[PDB]
RNA sequence: GUUCUUUGUAAAGUGCCUUCGAAGAGUCGAGUUGUUUGGGAAUGCAGCUCUAAGUGGGUGGUUCCAUCUAAAGCUAA
RNA sequence: GUUUGACCUCAAAUCAGGUAGGAGUACCCGCUGAACUUAAGCAUAUCAAUAAGCGGAGGAAAAGAAACCAACCGGGAUUGCCUUAGUAACGGCGAGUGAAGCGGCAAAAGCUCAAAUUUGAAAUCUGGUACCUUCGGUGCCCGAGUUGUAAUUUGGAGAGGG
């Protein structure tokens, strides 16, 4: 067989990043959260989704249309810029603050999950940006933070803390150790 | 922020993190074209500081020049930057070279990621902070060595040291040999 | 003589193409009385009618372009201003009197006040 | 020369300007006070003088009421929008003047504003009013 | 007995002959009555402070200087920014240091501001 | 000059009180060959080796002192 | 689920819309770079950081708001002119090369990003498209974009409250 060049790269590429040896800031990564609690953790982040474009467009002509003729608390929504989130963590107004595994330059989120432990917030890396960017009106999010909390989804927010301490934090205390990538 | 720990972090180009991620970028780019576009920058932060803002109508272009030069030592006295930043603004000749950055090196080759405005974009037009490099005047400013490198290559600064080089040193030259003689002889 | 172009301003197209071909042959028919005759004063202005006819033609139809390209974005590069190349490029006015949002702040705050010095 | 060896040769035509006259004599723009009171046949210093207004605030290299009172003459001679007096309506007839309470309340005071802020406000309101 | 002449370079290329010195200084004065045609009523510079010279040599002299500070001009009672609508030249990099210097530059910034006539934006 | 629009709890500025508060890395530098300068102080630059710090760092001046803020960008006469 | 769908990267299209080349070249910004000559014959040196060659701009270009100068009773972006001044310094200390601060004057003008959360809301922008008072504006739609477009902030600090 003959493959385009392009092709034969992302090949050549994928096998690289199995059999080098990588530090163990990377390959903190790949040691991801299981399908489980990934999924518990989108059945609480999906209730969140950012007012979308339109939505947000509807309802403030709705405003308009209603109030120059004839209270709120404030709303609640997942927190998703690095610059934000970076924010969000070291004031510790981040809960839980989700990581993806697969980022472009991948120096950018390389001190992350580390400054997530030294400032005790309760951090996951999770797998997929793409999967990050559904629950943000975004084609890529890289990092998607839960400050504040309806009551109601409060306690499953706590829980969700604690599962993933015990399911994640406990299970890669080994992962600040071990060069990754000795596969023969 | 994001880009203080962006920017400490590239700071340390020999520890063993950026080690690694530059043993498997220069292999990777050797592989793809010699001047060829960039999706995004490496190093977004280094892009930011140098000016590169994530709108339309900003171009990285990933850029390859050979390293060196008593034959072996016959200098050639510019740099590999100029030389860089010269040649993707002959491949992309509608945009304009607005700055370029260190991204990976090798025995061989050093790379650079050149950062390129289109002055014909209506995104650049507008927003008077920068419709400065629509202005003619601007026409290759990498060819003249009006970019950070080329003012550094030419010596062009203040003080004592770069009197010979301060408002350029062909300007300085012709104007310091010149007979200049008045109506009534000084 | 000739035929005159305020003349020709109020017909139609099928008017001006008519007048068009009646002075094409009559010009064919004069090149041939041209070889037997030492000189021919009327193959001249005949010329310069057709010229005349064919200007009108055309401005006719190009009017009628500019109309139904009237008041949008990209009409015909023909129809478009000529100018100079540098002056075809280079910020528009609007892209040039553009001033950034903070400086527009600042000339509000402190415009340059108008002053005289003596009493 | 070459080019414009043609230009003098051909029957396009010069596009010549005589804009010389125009170099030294510019009238006076910025102000009809002093556009009808500068002298052409004076310079710009005599006609500064001549006026009284001082011309070059350093001292000059080299060697050196009419009006001025007309000038002094022509110098010595923020409404509120319909839903800001209609909130303020609300504050003065739920409180009245007891801008603790009023700044305390989550329901007409919905942007947490201080004391200073009512009481220069409601004043505006109660100016433009009985 | 000494001479040095710098006539071993190809000199009789670059021999510049100002013979239009009477047509630059005509130039000049065009040039200052147009800006004054263009800025009709103020004078035609910035207000400039007083300033001691720098070296042993010509410390003795009183010239003028770039601009006030903002000490300077904050201490004869406005602003920097308001200060540079009325055309007074501001020098942020300059430092005060001497009381003479300090309170002449003061009192001529008053002075001026006594002598002036501000036009409102009416 | 005359005239039509201005608005929204909108955008500023002054002085005081009160609480905080980052600053451009294969870059500076060092070595080194070559070029270059009036620059002996090693003047600038280029290549190659090696490669920093934040009560930082650079540049001067007889124990220290003074004065700048680099490695990003625009701007008439 | 052996299915379907997000992304990422890389392509193509006589796709929609744009843009680059060539000329001129006195001056201007770069790159590249000699020799005849002159030095006592002469590898340094000199002519010369010149001519030739190559690229790139405009009405000017470049430079420019200090990682500047100084040593004062301190000045204060650049550029240019007189002065410094054939001075300091360089050089078989040979032929020769050769400034700058200060002082005077011409002209003068200042600013902008990146780095600290808009997070009670991407407030931002391009294109398509229908109208209108068309160097544009408004409505709707596709997008760019959180790997960061907007507002605020640049040390002369600055910001949040009162």
């Amino acid at each position: 067989v003959k493959w385009p060049e392009y092709v034969r790269v992302q090949r050549q590429k994928k096998i690289l990043s199995i059999r080098l040896k990588v530090p163990p800031t990377i390959a903190q990564f790949q040691y991801t959260l299981d399908r489980n609690t990934a999924a518990e953790t989108f059945k609480l982040f999906n209730k969140y989704r950012p007012e979308t474009a339109a939505e947000k467009k509807e309802r403030l002509t709705k405003e308009a249309a209603a109030v120059a003729e004839g209270a709120s608390p404030k709303p609640y929504a997942v927190k998703y810029g690095l610059n934000h989130v970076v924010a969000l963590i070291e004031n510790k107004k981040a809960k839980l603050v989700l990581i993806a595994n697969d980022v472009d330059p991948i120096e950018l989120v390389v001190f992350l999950p580390a400054l997530c432990k030294k400032m005790g917030v309760p951090y996951a890396i999770v797998k997929g940006k793409a999967r990050l960017g559904t629950l943000v009106n975004q084609k890529t999010s890289a990092v998607a933070a839960l400050t504040e909390v309806r009551a109601e989804d409060e306690a499953a927010l706590a829980k969700l803390v604690s599962t993933i301490d015990a399911n994640f934090a406990d299970k890669y205390d080994e992962v600040k150790k071990h060069w990754g990538g000795g596969i023969l | 922020g994001a880009y203080k720990y962006l920017e400490e972090l590239q700071r340390k180009k020999q520890s063993d993190v950026l080690r690694f991620l530059q043993r498997v970028r220069v292999w990777e780019y050797r592989q793809k074209n010699v001047i060829h576009r960039a999706a995004r920058p490496t190093r977004p932060d280094k892009a930011r500081r140098l000016g590169y803002k994530a709108k339309q109508g900003f171009v990285i272009y990933r850029v390859r020049v050979r390293r060196g030069n008593g034959v072996n030592e016959l200098k050639y006295q510019r740099s590999l930057r100029a030389t860089a930043e010269e040649r993707v603004g002959r491949r992309a000749a509608n945009l304009r070279v607005l700055n370029s950055y260190w991204v990976n090196q090798d025995s061989t080759y050093k790379y650079f990621e050149v950062i390129l405005v289109d002055p014909q974009h209506k995104a650049i037009r507008r927003d008077a902070r920068y419709n400065w490099i629509c202005d003619p005047v601007h026409k290759h400013r990498e060819a003249r060595g009006l970019t950070a490198t080329g003012k550094k290559s030419r010596g062009i600064n203040k003080g004592h040291k770069f009197n010979n080089t301060k408002a350029g040193r062909r300007k300085t030259w012709k104007r310091q040999n010149t007979l200049s003689l008045w109506r009534y002889r000084k | 003589a000739g035929v005159k172009a305020y003349e020709l301003r109020t017909k139609s197209k099928e008017q001006l193409a008519s007048q068009l071909v009646d002075l094409k042959k009559e010009l064919a028919e004069l090149k041939v009385q041209k070889l037997s005759r030492p000189s021919l004063p009327k193959i001249k202005t005949v010329r310069k009618s057709i010229a005349c006819v064919l200007t009108v033609i055309n401005e006719q139809q190009r009017e009628a372009v500019r109309q139904l390209y009237k008041g949008k974005k990209y009409q015909p590069k023909d129809l478009r201003a000529k100018k100079t190349r540098a002056l075809r490029r280079a910020l528009t006015k609007f892209e040039a009197s553009q001033v950034t949002e903070k400086q527009r702040k600042k000339q509000i705050a402190f415009p340059q006040r108008k002053y005289a010095i003596k009493a | 020369s070459v080019r414009k060896r043609k230009m003098n040769r051909s029957s396009v035509g010069k596009a010549t300007r005589r804009n010389k006259d125009k170099q030294r004599k510019i009238n006076i723009q910025s102000n009809p006070i002093i556009a009808a009171n500068w002298d052409y046949s004076l310079t710009m210093a005599q006609n500064y003088k001549k006026l009284g207004l001082r011309a070059k605030l350093q001292t000059p290299a080299g060697g050196k009421e009419t009006e001025v009172v007309k000038k002094l003459e022509e110098l010595a001679s923020r409404s509120q929008s319909e839903r800001e007096e209609e909130w303020l309506e609300k504050l003065y007839k739920k409180h009245g003047d007891d801008y603790k309470k009023m700044f305390f309340d989550k329901k007409l005071n919905i942007y947490q504003q201080s004391e200073g802020d009512l009481k220069r406000r409601l004043l505006r309101w109660k100016k433009r009013n009985g | 007995p000494i001479l040095k002449n710098h006539f071993r370079k190809h000199w009789q290329e670059r021999v510049k002959v100002h013979f239009d010195q009477a047509g630059k200084k005509v130039s000049r004065r065009n040039a200052r009555a147009t800006r004054a045609a263009k800025i009709a009523p103020r004078p035609l510079d910035l207000l400039r402070p007083v300033v001691r010279a720098p070296t042993v040599k010509y410390n003795r002299k009183v010239r003028a200087g770039r601009g006030f500070t903002l000490a300077e001009v904050k201490a004869a009672g406005l602003t920097a920014a308001y200060a540079r609508t009325i055309g007074i030249a501001v020098d942020h990099r300059r430092q005060n240091r001497n009381q003479e210097i300090f309170d002449a530059n003061v009192q001529r910034l008053k002075e001026y501001q006594s002598k002036i006539i501000v036009f409102p934006r009416n």
